[PDB]
């Protein structure tokens, strides 16, 4: 039951993050086409090829509505599966598993899953809340608003005090997560970061968002874009690298504010990563490497825990115990995660599963890993609202 | 008041003007399930049959957090905001923040009763404070 | 490889089509919740059951972004599979097929299908283009808006006109489209023009909107909104009627406006429908039913055509040598169509697949056919532009 | 104009710089394939290597239809609109509208010329006309 791992990642491409003060402003439209073609270079494959496309649905810059079908007129591509997303930061591993899902229904051969996120050019004839909904109706809009609750800082904040609380808190362990991520960002020449190594202290003398969350455990808002292409196992074999086999997935969604969780500390990566190791027929120990979104720091050592990567409530005692650096015994976001390598708007997610395919197919270059053919990625949306899981093992 | 201010519904309503006479009323389900956000189903098993009623207003702090940095600009006269995360002895959560307590003396579980804050005019709104402590129950607007 | 017809529809909810001065007006997280329990009500399962969400993505009242997470917080659901479509009038076929896919890959038991299309209630505090963007880089906003090419009536006109060229043109056959669909209206007390029957001649003397096309040819916009709750063959079983399992299913988008396609003659329906014929293992020859989206004839009659039921350049004939009532020998739109029955915005292709599980289930009252196992689903969105199609066979 | 009009962007403004210069600009990709509307991609094999080519503006009324109620009310000064589309000889596809010939005699498959819109001024619209009709290829501005 669940994938039977006939779909494979065989082309990736995406912007580097840049800020978006200085970042190139790009149609989303001609992002979406960019990002595909160059995907479909990296696996050698070209455009009539592909018959399934996934993307964003909300904030397309030039379609309210009908996203699909505008994306796929303007790529020129006629598909079988012209699928959107509304999952934020959970949206890229959702968009590779559904991708996989259709390959093995028979209904695509090969799908491209894209994300816009450099800001399109401004025409003169053309956000305070951090995406909480103000429509009348809305109930974040007349629960949350007028008491300052917004955004997704001092959400992350009262679950960092909620487990403080319960099980101990170490403010120089989490740093750790920060330190070892510039590491592998500092042997990345396209984060953001590159050439910029932290300490810990340096995260502690950063300035206090929300207690106990300072600036250097949050990402930092860039622009950016990704895509990738997923085609059949068949197919794969003459592509250009190593296919990567999508073998696990698990998605779950329980709440829109961590307010209204049954425990804040029992967070949805839980039962989203035992689907997907069940389905892969795996377990957390046989993985070679952790892409796990890193938003906030928290997320990274709940994601730890809820993931099976060690017990709950240790988390802090993992990250003082262990190298996550791509030279350490658990290597994590060896691409610098998206605190390092930077966060591309909604496309930051695809960091992840775009790094698990750089090692596994052996592209890291000074940051490949020596055992390279089994990979847990995660992805995470709203503040432990929407998540994703996958187990991706090399051919 | 240049904060956001509650735009009832004809859902939502009843809690809003519970709150203007002093009082938390919120809708309980003919299985007997607490509710919170106000619906027009229980979100537990999908009964139609709701019925609000008041509470003590009484509960624990499930969590909180400090803003070092507003929010918002326009909550600068709230700051350091005390946002809070309040569990009902009935078991619903409410969104809040907590007055008349040191953000440093703010600890998860404390037992809290609730504050009916009258500032913005014509809305009342619904802040908590420690229960043992002696901060009184309404804020009158200046 | 496709569906093997394990997933099965098991309940419906309808909201009567009404015009929008008598409609009432209701938050889209309150229809969400509405809908999704008269659904499983009709079905006789419980709210804890869900573990899957489909809805439509743009222009959900109370969220722009976030939807599924928004919706099933509100709901009171935990989700293994938060998804929505942006598929227009063709997202209710293809939310089916995603619920059965998820179903049947074992993420979720019983999934719900709902659309809001009744407005919100309106707010102190809180559109000349018919769909068209207008926004900076999107190709119709500068190819379409300053000619007055826009919305959809013309766009099907100019289809129909391009027919009428290539294949010759009878306006008496499509007006027995509305005559015999008002026909199968005025036997079903649920239907917006029950007891009102029409002939040829009332079609052919109504006004003309856009050469070729009448009045009575176009659906008029109404208020609505519908649910569909999909699950498992087995948990199906205990249900309340007769399980109908979704054994076929097809998708394609090729083009947004008509003018891009390759051929407007040859629409995406026919992929969409080889598709899912050939995954149900079934031909046209097969259906004892099809229900088949109606905002326009001209729709119709080329889904008659490109789904296989005649040959292409025949359709004319096909109408007027069948009897497409529910007393007829190709029984055709049994609840009217969304032409006679009403068209509830993005909800009206809902009622084509509804019409079908309440003929397969056996509750059509007056209307009943005899043969009541396979039904042909198909659902059009924009000009001929997102297509979906559906086998659906009873159990 | 009151009517809305194209703003141009910098992918297609080579396109409406060219009806100024009373042109028809169409890319092509380097492997033969014409493209429209335009894009920095060929819609075809994905080539990015796209020039603008000159092409005479000829072609045959793909579809047309006439509108008895107005697209918007704007387009009234137009009624009855000849609403088309054009498939140029390269075998690209323009939406347009048809003057110089009544809306009721249009013919699917009629040759046709282009036409270039001047009257909203600063902004040239493509019309398209009858291949052997007398209407002139430009509609000086009022
Ligand atoms: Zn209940
Ligand atoms: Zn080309």
């Amino acid at each position: 039951m669940g994938l039977q791992g006939k779909a494979a990642l065989v082309g990736v491409a995406q912007y580097k993050p840049q800020k978006y003060a200085t970042a190139p402003r790009m149609f989303h439209l001609e992002q979406v086409a960019d990002l595909t073609l160059q995907a479909l270079e990296d696996a050698g494959m070209e455009l009539s090829e592909v018959d399934g496309l996934i993307t964003s649905a909300p904030h397309f810059h030039e379609a309210s509505c009908f996203v699909p079908a505008m994306a796929g007129e303007y790529l020129g591509v006629r598909l079988n599966f012209a699928e959107v997303v509304d999952l934020g930061g959970a949206s890229s591993v959702a968009m590779v598993w559904r991708a996989a899902a259709a390959i093995e229904l028979g209904l695509c051969n090969t799908v491209v899953c894209v994300l816009p996120s450099r800001m399109a050019p401004i025409s003169e004839h053309d956000s305070r809340f951090g995406g909480h909904s103000t429509r009348f109706g809305a109930p974040e809009a007349e629960m949350d608003l007028p008491y300052g609750h917004m955004a997704q800082n001092t959400g992350y904040a009262m679950i960092a005090q909620r487990y403080g609380a319960v099980h101990g808190y170490d403010a120089a362990a989490l740093a750790r997560i920060c330190v070892d991520q510039r590491f592998n960002a500092c042997h990345n020449p396209d984060a953001m970061f590159y050439g910029q190594p932290i300490t810990v202290d340096d995260v502690l003398n950063s300035r206090m968002v929300a207690d106990p969350l300072h600036v250097l455990e949050i990402v930092l808002p860039a622009a950016g874009g990704g895509a990738m292409i997923v085609t059949r196992a068949d197919r794969a074999r003459t592509t250009r690298h190593r296919p990567v086999s999508i073998v696990g997935c698990g998605e779950h969604v329980s709440s829109k504010s961590p307010t209204y969780m049954a425990d804040m500390l029992q967070t949805p990566i839980g039962p989203a990563s035992a689907k997907a190791f069940e389905m892969a027929g795996m377990r957390p120990s046989d993985m070679h490497m952790a892409q796990i979104y890193d938003c906030y720091t928290i997320t990274v050592m709940l994601t730890l825990e809820d993931a099976g990567f060690c017990e709950k409530g240790k988390g802090m005692d993992f990250l003082r115990n262990n190298d996550f650096t791509f030279k350490g015994n658990f290597p994590m976001n060896t691409h610098g995660g998206q605190l390092s390598f930077g966060q591309s708007g909604t496309a930051g997610g695809m960091s992840q599963v775009i790094e698990a395919v750089h090692q596994i197919q052996g592209r890291a270059g000074d940051r490949q890993l020596g055992r390279n053919d089994l990979a847990y990625v995660s992805g995470t949306g709203g503040v432990m609202s929407e998540q994703g899981a996958l187990i991706l093992r090399g051919a | 008041w240049n904060k956001p201010l509650p735009h009832p519904t004809e859902i939502s309503a009843p809690y809003w003007e519970g709150l203007k006479a002093h009082e938390v009323r919120i809708q309980q389900c003919d299985r007997g399930h607490s509710l919170f956000f106000p619906r027009t189903h229980c979100p537990t098993c999908g009964s139609r049959s709701l019925k609000w009623s008041k509470v003590s207003g009484e509960g624990t702090l499930y969590s909180f957090t400090v803003a070092r940095i507003p929010t918002m600009p326009e909550f600068t006269d709230e700051m350091p905001q005390a946002l809070a995360v309040i569990e009902l002895r009935e078991g619903v959560r409410i969104n809040t923040t907590m007055v008349g307590v040191a953000p440093e003396a703010l600890k998860v579980g404390m037992e809290v009763r609730p504050v009916f804050d009258e500032r913005p005019g014509e809305v009342t709104l619904l802040r908590f404070t420690a229960h043992a402590g002696s901060h009184p129950s309404v804020i009158k607007a200046d």
